[PDB]
């Protein structure tokens, strides 16, 4: 078991100039799921018997 | 069009799937990758009058000059109908010849 | 509730587990907090960084960006927010992210949407001139590029003047 | 009746410690809806024109 430091990720410097931009020439189609709950199950109590 | 309110990347279209207290969406997105380096001018400096493009950006490959669309390298030749005039070209900063 | 005495613990057993879920609650909170923090500033997958020369077409961000002569590696105006803002069986937790890394976030945000425009939020990030950014934004809410590559150096003189004065206000 | 003091001494305190929880667990709650705003606002007007 061994304790570090955490790291925010890795880093890099993008190469800016005035004169110079990127433009990309291929594409991916990327699927990816979320998950929301929407209800909770529904319970009653009664005084009496509790 | 709201960004990264579902899906990383452009959003095209979901679907929903059911589950035992709850939903699941399904998002597909375009990511675009492959990049390319260019050199840009923001406008073009012909007979004395300034252009500039109508939907596009100028680039080229070392000569040239093409309009190209912003998220994809397709590039066409510079034309009078894909470009627009305003004013003669002395006060844009970053006008080239051509 | 006891304050280390053994009968008072002996009175207090008869009363069921009145106190695992109080601490489990306030457990609860506490991991709340911690997610809420990284959820609101972990949004890079990389960590960018500024070019050494800045010429952005006249628009001046020193105000904004990191300086690496203060210990803190934080702006003029982080440093102006944080100095203008000021045991009986409790006690409290450091948070799991140091100030440090959060200034770090807020830096490479900042260096991001500076120099790649929108690009890096989707993709990979991919540089542009500032200057042409700026048009794009203005082609955005419905006037052409031809107003800002007109008036770029009033439009710059303008936003410079409104940093300073937001900075005197605060 | 020493054990009956004590007793009333737990109890007050139990009902007060009870109070407290109960208000903090409210302004989490409205904290955490304060922050998912600013995770929205984050994500929107800043990696994109809104
Ligand atoms: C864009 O990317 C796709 C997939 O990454 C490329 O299609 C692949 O091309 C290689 C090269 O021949 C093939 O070995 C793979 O089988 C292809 N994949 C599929 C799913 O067909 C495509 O060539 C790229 N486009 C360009 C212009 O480079
Ligand atoms: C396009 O050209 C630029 C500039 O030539 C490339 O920038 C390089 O970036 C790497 C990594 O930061 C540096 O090590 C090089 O020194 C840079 N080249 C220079 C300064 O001439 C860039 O990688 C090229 N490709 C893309 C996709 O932008
Ligand atoms: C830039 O791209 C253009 C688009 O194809 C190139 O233009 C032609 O390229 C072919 C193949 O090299 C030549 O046979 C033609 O003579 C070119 N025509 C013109 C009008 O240029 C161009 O060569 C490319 N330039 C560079 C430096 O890569
Ligand atoms: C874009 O940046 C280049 C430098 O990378 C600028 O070129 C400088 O222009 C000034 C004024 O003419 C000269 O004094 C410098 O010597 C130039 N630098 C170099 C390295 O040659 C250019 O002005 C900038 N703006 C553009 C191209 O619109
Ligand atoms: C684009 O072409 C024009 C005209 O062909 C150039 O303007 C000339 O600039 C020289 C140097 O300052 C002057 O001596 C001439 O009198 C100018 N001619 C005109 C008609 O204005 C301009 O310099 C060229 N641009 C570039 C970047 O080469
Ligand atoms: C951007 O704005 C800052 C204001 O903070 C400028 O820094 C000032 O520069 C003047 C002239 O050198 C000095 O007299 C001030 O003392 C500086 N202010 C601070 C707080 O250091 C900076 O020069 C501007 N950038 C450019 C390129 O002009």
């Amino acid at each position: 078991i061994i304790a570090y430091t955490m790291s925010l990720g890795a880093e890099n410097s993008v190469a800016y100039s005035n004169n110079s931009i990127a433009i990309p020439t291929n594409f991916t189609i990327s699927v990816t799921t979320e998950i929301l709950p929407v209800s909770m199950t529904k319970t009653s109590v009664d005084c009496t018997m509790y | 069009k709201r960004v990264d309110f579902c899906g990383k990347g452009y959003h095209l279209m979901s679907f929903p799937q059911s589950a035992p207290h709850g939903v699941v969406f399904l998002h597909v997105t375009y990511v675009p990758a492959h990049e390319k380096n260019f050199t840009t001018a923001p406008a073009i400096c012909h007979d004395g009058k300034a252009h500039f493009p109508r939907e596009g950006v100028f680039v080229s490959n070392g000569t040239d000059w093409f309009v190209t669309q912003r998220n994809f390298y397709e590039p066409q030749i510079i034309t009078t109908d894909n470009t627009f005039v305003s004013g003669n070209c002395d006060v844009v900063i970053g006008i080239v010849n051509n | 509730i006891c304050g280390d005495s053994t009968e008072c613990s002996n009175l207090l057993l008869q009363y069921g587990s009145f106190c695992t879920q109080l601490n489990r609650a306030l457990t609860g909170i506490a991991v709340e907090q911690d997610k809420n923090t990284q959820e609101v500033f972990a949004q890079v997958k990389q960590i960018y960084k500024t070019p050494p020369i800045k010429d952005f077409g006249g628009f001046n961000f020193s105000q904004i960006l990191p300086d690496p002569s203060k210990p803190s590696k934080r702006s003029f105006i982080e440093d102006l927010l944080f100095n203008k803002v000021t045991f009986n069986g409790l006690t409290v937790l450091p948070p799991l992210l140091t100030d440090e890394m959060i200034a770090q976030y807020t830096s490479a945000l900042l260096a991001g949407t500076i120099t790649s425009g929108w690009t890096f939020g989707a993709g990979a990030a991919l540089q542009i001139p500032f200057a042409m950014q700026m048009a794009y934004r203005f082609n955005g809410i419905g006037v052409t590029q031809n107003v800002l590559y007109e008036n770029q150096k009033l439009i710059a003189n303008q936003f410079n003047s409104a940093i300073g004065k937001i900075q005197d206000s605060l | 009746e020493a054990e009956v003091q004590i007793d009333r001494l737990i109890t007050g305190r139990l009902q007060s410690l009870q109070t407290y929880v109960t208000q903090q667990l409210i302004r989490a709650a409205e904290i955490r809806a304060s922050a998912n705003l600013a995770a929205t606002k984050m994500s929107e007007c800043v990696l994109g024109q809104s």
